[PDB]
RNA sequence: CCGAGGGUAGGGCCCGUGACUGGGGCGAAGUCGUAACAAGGUAGCUGUACCGGAAGGUGCGGCUGGAU
RNA sequence: UGGGAGAGGGUGGUGGAAUUCCCGGAGUAGCGGUGAAAUGCGCAGAUACCGGGAGGAACGCCGAUGGCGAAGGCAGCCACCUGGUCCACCCGUGACGCUGAGGCGCGAAAGCGUGGGGAGCAAACCGGAUUAGAUACCCGGGUAGUCCACGCCCUAAACG
RNA sequence: CGAUGUCGGCUCGUCGCAUCCUGGGGCUGAAGAAGGUCCCAAGGGUUGGGCUGUUCGCCCAUUAAAGCGGCACGCGAGCUG
RNA sequence: GAAUGCCGGCAUGAGUAACGAUAAAGAGGGUGAGAAUCCCUCUCGCCGUAAGCCCAAGGGUUCCUACGCAAUGGUCGUCAGCGUAGGGUUAGGCGGGACCUAAGGUGAAGCCGAAAGGCGUAGCCGAAGGGCAGCCGGUUAAUAUUCCGGCCCUUCCCGCAGGUGCGAUGGGGGGACGCUCUAGGCUAGGGGGACCGGAGCCAUGGACGAGCCCGGCCAGAAGCGCAGGGUGGGAGGUAGGCAAAUCCGCCUCCCAACAAGCUCUGCGUGGUGGGGAAGCCCGGGUGACAACCCCCCGAAGCCAGGGAGCCAAGAAAAGCCUCUAAGCACAACCUGCGGGAACCCGUACCGCAAACCGACACAGGUGGGCGGGUGCAAGAGCACUCAGGCGCGCGGGAGAACCCUCGCCAAGGAACUCUGCAAGUUGGCCCCGUAACUUCGGGAGAAGGGGUGCUCCCUGGGGUGAUGAGCCCCGGGGAGCCGCAGUGAACAGGCUCUGGCGACUGUUUACCAAAAACACAGCUCUCUGCGAACUCGUAAGAGGAGGUAUAGGGAGCGACGCUUGCCCGGUGCCGGAAGGUCAAGGGGAGGGGUGCAAGCCCCGAACCGAAGCCCCGGUGAACGGCGGCCGUAACUAUAACGGUCCUAAGGUAGCGAAAUUCCUUGUCGGGUAAGUUCCGACCUGCACGAAAAGCGUAACGACCGGAGCGCUGUCUCGGCGAGGGACCCGGUGAAAUUGAACUGGCCGUGAAGAUGCGGCCUACCCGUGGCAGGACGAAAAGACCCCGUGGAGCUUUACUGCAGCC
RNA sequence: GAGCUAGCCCUGGCCAGGGUGAAGCUGGGGUGAGACCCAGUGGAGGCCCGAACCGGUGGGGGAUGCAAACCCCUCGGAUGA
């Protein structure tokens, strides 16, 4: 049956991407806390 | 006359439409019609404000000249009688002598290639438009603008009127569709005669797809639902109201006068409506 | 081939019968009230409508086959 | 051909009297109603009086034992559209007539459907009386309905 | 109660005997035939349908008879539901 | 040493279940250390509206070649979507960007908010919508509308010539639109040919044939032809299209008019360039100088912005055309031509799937286009089959029980069972015929029946041609032939009588309920006069609505028909300028603290003082409510009648053992041999009843009852047969569970149901196929029940706040 | 977090074939004119049968599954809410 993942790169981009986060406050936080943490990948990896 | 259909569905049994007789162009003028942005019901925020609605058949919006104050003096021949999605009264396309082109709703007996005009001195004819101080005591009216230069507000649908019922100073007396009186300031421009299709009201809409054509979606009973989203709610098997009828919200609706009372208009409403 | 008739199926008319139910006729020795015949104690009758234990009443319109 | 009388019919307009309601003034101890009363209304200012307004219905005198219509029925006034009928002239047609099973149309009131309208009145209903009782008659309220449009119903002491 | 699945049916039986039938008896208000009542006896047998989820029960048609109980009101790691 | 402890390691179950669709395999040859599994050939089977082909998402090298087989692959492996390495994706015209706007997003100006932030006409962003120039063939191991070949085309820059008042982010036109039905003419695609080209074939009884088999086209500027789309021309006036305007709009006059004309597209032809089968032969050569023609069928595609009808009335903006303003008029623009210039990103491969979403090479899910032929009335249905692709990554035997999916069955025919559950029956088409009832549509495919193949002969109308033959379509009549049987295979309603509920088509508990529940047209009450009421938001701002009482909100009821009674004392709502009560504030009689004092400070009575509540009315399709007892009629029985208690008032019409009835299988009638259900009645209705509507109602229903006809393995009552498992052999190899175990019966005992205690009985050691009575077998720290001064959802005239409103 | 799901907004796409035969229109009949009747034409509809597509009625299977909702048979809608 259809299941949960359905992907998309212009969603996905648009969702979770650098662009979106760093227009918010919260989204300011995530980047933030994700940078102090040492993540390798603040952001999803999306192809475009 | 309204239209009806042979039963041979079960919808077409009691289904009446329009009979459209006084229709005489089937396309809009260009000029004047620009989108109309469908809500949902929904407002800046994405919520829902009004419940059920949506779906309803694409429409484009037809400017209307609800001032025509704005053309004193010009008169103008009633070129055609238009079908109007977004309104129950039928439209009128007026060719000014100007070469403008506008639209008013079309008052009942209005013709085909008659003439009308607006102003103080206007001929008190059907489709004629003049400040109310200068209409006859008597006269039924519409397109009643509430203040002066604002626009008309009142009676503007299918077979409603108001009537001039005196003058006191400034003011005029209507008698609204409602059968609210109230004072109108004379300065107030009208249209005389009563809106046309008068028929509007005996149509039968017979089955649940027209209401969805409309843009009417289903209506769901506070009593068909659990506590958590209506006072009617819940009860086991089915249930009387158990408390005083009420919205959604917790209001009572059966008698709840609604209207704020220090409201200035009070002073220029004479009788609250009647029925 | 036609064919008495037999068989399968579906209709029409008629008769008898039926838990129960509707009013009708007659009986007479009963209970309730007294609607009509006198102006019959609210003049009568009347089509229709609504109503009342019951005769009946009232509304609307009609007739005189109504006493004074 | 030329004349007459008429609430004959249909549509639209429009006039004044009265009732009810609302507003302003003035005023106060009751009003109303009956055979007599009570319910009801009234000091939260009624009734009676004056001014203004809204609205529906019916048309006083003329009016008559009158007039018109085939019957049912038709009554303020105006205009338009339209029917029947009588009269005088004796001009035209030449029995072209009478009746009428079936058919078709019209058909008071009540009633029905869909809209509107709603003052007065008033089935049902509620209350007061009357009365042995009073699901009545009499009194105070009161909804259909009575009014307009369209469509039904097709009855009658639709009688001379 | 860190779980012992609960009515009825189906299937599969097995046991008790306070025996429904069949076998053996005493008494009888046992003439005969047919019954009544008690004693011995558990080897075998103990039907098919209508109604109702029913167990039970009523009814139809038969029968030598259409027994009553136990087995976690036998039996859901056997089925049904 | 225990915490259903934590981490790790290793056992048991066990050589057990399983190895992922029952579309299927066999053999020969090759390779190699090794072969059922890799390569090749022949035979066999399966898909073919796909299980074939193209495209978009998504994936991201999985593509191609070489060399490998530890692991991955459910076995094997020499193979592979796996390991290593090398190679591979080529664009002015295809898609996106250097163009346009949609919702939405953002947001100059502006508005709002403790901060963060919220909004916001213009502008900007935003596409799978608008707009815009490339077709055919060849080539590589691997890309191709990209490279090459042929023939075309677009924009930009510069120049030349001709023409013109040129000039715009401004004005206007246009772009520009629905649904259903549909004309003409074409094309895609298809079928036939006795005609054209072709390697060959004559089998096994016949055929050297009008035989068999194979093929018989594709692209193409200008021109031309055929069919369609779009568009009137001239002048005079002009006050409107936020400046101007010669444009557009409006008025008038003249010519034109279903025409032509101009214009634009489609199709045909067209210089020219391409392709080209079977078979034979080792993807390649030959066939071949291949031929490339006639007839028929024919789109849902094209002409297209075509036509008609209908109501629910069907985007924007740019490109484009036109108009003019500043300007500028040696410029600028337009037309033709010539030379030059033309950037960025994508392009491999998979793509209904072993490469995407599902932890898996997972029987599931995934949008668009092409999707041949014949027969069955049609068709994308069904059977077979073309092109093309596959046999589903464990096999070999055997021929038990049992299981699954399937086939048949004597006689009976629902006796099965909660229930005909399931499975039979019926089954397409043509013809005949068809009831109650009905809202006149229907019910209706009612029911029930007849026909159905093939051959000969005669014959009627249509399409295309030409009016004819040929081809194709729809028929009609007569005579015959064969079988058990002619929709001969496959796909294709069992039917009727009668109740309940809901009018109806629809909607729903994703994953235990599809219903009588929700919705629904329709009915009523009620609120709202517009900066509406109402809703969201602290606000600004939005929805409502660019609507205006024939409108919008809230509530109940639920097509339609006939109806919808009585009670306003309580609660709610509505009306009530009197009165009662009423907070802050006003008021300030009187009293008090302190000071030598003027003074400062505190208390404080009457009186004035809102909404609310009290009070007076109204109001039921507002919340709701709608009795009891005693007595009375020529026999009994009952009570039309009277009396009395209570109440705000005592249930009306209709219906009633009901989706409601406890007693209950009420009583009676019907149906049955027999009827706790069913239908029809009765009424002492435990405990119907009128918009939480009452009583009906044609039609409708995968709803829930009851009956009958047909037919059946449902059953009496079972039997046989088929295939996939189960079983045996080779390969690979789990799982929950498990204190340890050397783990029998009875009668007892024991925390009251013992393999484990007592007594007795029985019993050589160890497996395999089977069955489920026990191990109070497994699973899940019982969802019932209680307890905890545990939790949460929900209610209200519980308490106490808050928003909102007054 | 609305790449599942629910609703709405914008913009596109899809629905083989067959059946029934509403209004209207034309002709005829009728009438004083009409109503209306008959035939032909016509092609309406939350119309009918049935694929794709969307569902999920009854039964069977599956139940450490092919699958944390699947499979076979059957069944509902299929121009419309
Ligand atoms: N899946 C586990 C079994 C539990 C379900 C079972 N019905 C049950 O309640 N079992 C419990 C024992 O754990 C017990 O036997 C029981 C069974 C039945 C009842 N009862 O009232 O019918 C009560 C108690
Ligand atoms: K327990
Ligand atoms: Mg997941
Ligand atoms: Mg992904
Ligand atoms: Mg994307
Ligand atoms: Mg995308
Ligand atoms: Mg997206
Ligand atoms: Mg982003
Ligand atoms: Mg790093
Ligand atoms: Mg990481
Ligand atoms: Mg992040
Ligand atoms: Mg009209
Ligand atoms: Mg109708
Ligand atoms: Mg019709
Ligand atoms: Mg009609
Ligand atoms: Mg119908
Ligand atoms: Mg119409
Ligand atoms: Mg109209
Ligand atoms: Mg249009
Ligand atoms: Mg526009
Ligand atoms: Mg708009
Ligand atoms: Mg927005
Ligand atoms: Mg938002
Ligand atoms: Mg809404
Ligand atoms: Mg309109
Ligand atoms: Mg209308
Ligand atoms: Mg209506
Ligand atoms: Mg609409
Ligand atoms: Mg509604
Ligand atoms: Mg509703
Ligand atoms: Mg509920
Ligand atoms: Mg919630
Ligand atoms: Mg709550
Ligand atoms: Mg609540
Ligand atoms: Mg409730
Ligand atoms: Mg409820
Ligand atoms: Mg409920
Ligand atoms: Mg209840
Ligand atoms: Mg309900
Ligand atoms: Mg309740
Ligand atoms: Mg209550
Ligand atoms: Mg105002
Ligand atoms: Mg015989
Ligand atoms: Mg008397
Ligand atoms: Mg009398
Ligand atoms: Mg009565
Ligand atoms: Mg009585
Ligand atoms: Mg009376
Ligand atoms: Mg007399
Ligand atoms: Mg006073
Ligand atoms: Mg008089
Ligand atoms: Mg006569
Ligand atoms: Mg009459
Ligand atoms: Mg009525
Ligand atoms: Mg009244
Ligand atoms: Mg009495
Ligand atoms: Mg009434
Ligand atoms: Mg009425
Ligand atoms: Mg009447
Ligand atoms: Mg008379
Ligand atoms: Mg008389
Ligand atoms: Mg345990
Ligand atoms: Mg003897
Ligand atoms: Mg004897
Ligand atoms: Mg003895
Ligand atoms: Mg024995
Ligand atoms: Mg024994
Ligand atoms: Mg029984
Ligand atoms: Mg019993
Ligand atoms: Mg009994
Ligand atoms: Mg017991
Ligand atoms: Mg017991
Ligand atoms: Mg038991
Ligand atoms: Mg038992
Ligand atoms: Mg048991
Ligand atoms: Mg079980
Ligand atoms: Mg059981
Ligand atoms: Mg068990
Ligand atoms: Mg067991
Ligand atoms: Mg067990
Ligand atoms: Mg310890
Ligand atoms: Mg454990
Ligand atoms: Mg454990
Ligand atoms: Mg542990
Ligand atoms: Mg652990
Ligand atoms: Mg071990
Ligand atoms: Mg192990
Ligand atoms: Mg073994
Ligand atoms: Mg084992
Ligand atoms: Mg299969
Ligand atoms: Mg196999
Ligand atoms: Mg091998
Ligand atoms: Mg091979
Ligand atoms: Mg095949
Ligand atoms: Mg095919
Ligand atoms: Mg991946
Ligand atoms: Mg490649
Ligand atoms: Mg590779
Ligand atoms: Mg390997
Ligand atoms: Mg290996
Ligand atoms: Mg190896
Ligand atoms: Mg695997
Ligand atoms: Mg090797
Ligand atoms: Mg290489
Ligand atoms: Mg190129
Ligand atoms: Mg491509
Ligand atoms: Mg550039
Ligand atoms: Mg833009
Ligand atoms: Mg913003
Ligand atoms: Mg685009
Ligand atoms: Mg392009
Ligand atoms: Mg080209
Ligand atoms: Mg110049
Ligand atoms: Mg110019
Ligand atoms: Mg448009
Ligand atoms: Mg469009
Ligand atoms: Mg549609
Ligand atoms: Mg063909
Ligand atoms: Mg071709
Ligand atoms: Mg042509
Ligand atoms: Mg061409
Ligand atoms: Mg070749
Ligand atoms: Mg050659
Ligand atoms: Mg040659
Ligand atoms: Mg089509
Ligand atoms: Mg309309
Ligand atoms: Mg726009
Ligand atoms: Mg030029
Ligand atoms: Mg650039
Ligand atoms: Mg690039
Ligand atoms: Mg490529
Ligand atoms: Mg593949
Ligand atoms: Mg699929
Ligand atoms: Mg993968
Ligand atoms: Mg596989
Ligand atoms: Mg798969
Ligand atoms: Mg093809
Ligand atoms: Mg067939
Ligand atoms: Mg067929
Ligand atoms: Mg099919
Ligand atoms: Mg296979
Ligand atoms: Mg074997
Ligand atoms: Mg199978
Ligand atoms: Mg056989
Ligand atoms: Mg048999
Ligand atoms: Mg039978
Ligand atoms: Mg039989
Ligand atoms: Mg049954
Ligand atoms: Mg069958
Ligand atoms: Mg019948
Ligand atoms: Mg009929
Ligand atoms: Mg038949
Ligand atoms: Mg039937
Ligand atoms: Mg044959
Ligand atoms: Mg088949
Ligand atoms: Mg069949
Ligand atoms: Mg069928
Ligand atoms: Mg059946
Ligand atoms: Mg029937
Ligand atoms: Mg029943
Ligand atoms: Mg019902
Ligand atoms: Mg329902
Ligand atoms: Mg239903
Ligand atoms: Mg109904
Ligand atoms: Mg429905
Ligand atoms: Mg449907
Ligand atoms: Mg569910
Ligand atoms: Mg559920
Ligand atoms: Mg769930
Ligand atoms: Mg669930
Ligand atoms: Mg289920
Ligand atoms: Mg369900
Ligand atoms: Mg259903
Ligand atoms: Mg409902
Ligand atoms: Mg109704
Ligand atoms: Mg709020
Ligand atoms: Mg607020
Ligand atoms: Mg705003
Ligand atoms: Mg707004
Ligand atoms: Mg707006
Ligand atoms: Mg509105
Ligand atoms: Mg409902
Ligand atoms: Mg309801
Ligand atoms: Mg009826
Ligand atoms: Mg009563
Ligand atoms: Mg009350
Ligand atoms: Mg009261
Ligand atoms: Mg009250
Ligand atoms: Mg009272
Ligand atoms: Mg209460
Ligand atoms: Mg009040
Ligand atoms: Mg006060
Ligand atoms: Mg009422
Ligand atoms: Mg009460
Ligand atoms: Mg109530
Ligand atoms: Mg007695
Ligand atoms: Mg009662
Ligand atoms: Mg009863
Ligand atoms: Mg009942
Ligand atoms: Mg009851
Ligand atoms: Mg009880
Ligand atoms: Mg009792
Ligand atoms: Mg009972
Ligand atoms: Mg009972
Ligand atoms: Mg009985
Ligand atoms: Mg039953
Ligand atoms: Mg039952
Ligand atoms: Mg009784
Ligand atoms: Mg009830
Ligand atoms: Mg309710
Ligand atoms: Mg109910
Ligand atoms: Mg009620
Ligand atoms: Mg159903
Ligand atoms: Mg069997
Ligand atoms: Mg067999
Ligand atoms: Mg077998
Ligand atoms: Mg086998
Ligand atoms: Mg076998
Ligand atoms: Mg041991
Ligand atoms: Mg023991
Ligand atoms: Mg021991
Ligand atoms: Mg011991
Ligand atoms: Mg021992
Ligand atoms: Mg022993
Ligand atoms: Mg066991
Ligand atoms: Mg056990
Ligand atoms: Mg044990
Ligand atoms: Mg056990
Ligand atoms: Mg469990
Ligand atoms: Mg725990
Ligand atoms: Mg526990
Ligand atoms: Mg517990
Ligand atoms: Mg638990
Ligand atoms: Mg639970
Ligand atoms: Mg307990
Ligand atoms: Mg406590
Ligand atoms: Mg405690
Ligand atoms: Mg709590
Ligand atoms: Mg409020
Ligand atoms: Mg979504
Ligand atoms: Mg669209
Ligand atoms: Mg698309
Ligand atoms: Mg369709
Ligand atoms: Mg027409
Ligand atoms: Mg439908
Ligand atoms: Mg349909
Ligand atoms: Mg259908
Ligand atoms: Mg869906
Ligand atoms: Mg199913
Ligand atoms: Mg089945
Ligand atoms: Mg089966
Ligand atoms: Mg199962
Ligand atoms: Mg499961
Ligand atoms: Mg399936
Ligand atoms: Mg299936
Ligand atoms: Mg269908
Ligand atoms: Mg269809
Ligand atoms: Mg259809």
């Amino acid at each position: 049956m259809k299941r949960t993942w359905q992907p998309n790169r212009r969603k996905r981009a648009k969702t979770h991407g650098f662009r979106a986060r760093m227009r918010t406050p919260g989204g300011r936080k995530v980047l933030k806390r994700r940078r102090q943490k040492g993540r390798w990948r603040l952001t999803p990896a999306v192809r475009k | 006359a309204v239209k009806k259909f042979k039963p041979y569905t079960p919808s077409r049994r009691f289904m009446t439409v329009a009979d459209f007789s006084e229709i005489t162009k089937t396309e809009p003028e260009k000029s004047l019609v620009k989108p109309l942005k469908k809500t949902g019901g929904r407002n800046n925020q994405g919520r829902i404000t009004v419940r059920f609605r949506g779906g309803g058949h694409k429409r484009l919006y037809r400017i209307i000249d609800f001032k025509r104050w704005d053309k004193v003096g010009i008169p103008a021949k009633v070129a055609a009688i238009e079908y109007d999605p977004n309104r129950s009264a039928r439209i009128a396309l007026l060719h000014y002598v100007d070469g403008e082109k506008r639209y008013i709703i079309a008052p009942d007996g209005l013709q085909v290639g008659q003439q009308v005009v607006a102003g103080p001195d206007a001929p008190i004819q059907v489709g004629n438009a003049l400040p109310l101080r200068f209409i006859p005591v008597g006269t039924v009216v519409h397109a009643v603008e509430l203040e002066p230069k604002k626009g008309a507000k009142l009676a503007r649908a299918a077979g409603t009127s108001a009537q001039i019922q005196g003058r006191e100073g400034d003011y005029v007396i209507l008698r609204l569709p409602s059968g609210e009186l109230r004072k109108v300031h004379g300065e107030c421009y009208a249209t005389v005669g009563a809106v046309g299709n008068a028929d509007h009201k005996n149509i039968v809409l017979g089955k649940a797809g027209r209401s969805r054509w409309l843009g009417r979606r289903p209506h769901v009973r506070g009593a068909a639902m659990n506590p958590v989203d209506h006072p009617h709610g819940g009860g086991e098997g089915r249930a009387p109201r158990g408390r005083p009828p009420a919205s959604p919200w917790g209001w009572q609706t059966k008698g709840l006068k609604t209207r704020k009372r220090r409201k200035p208009s009070s002073r220029f409403i004479i009788a609250r409506r009647k029925k």
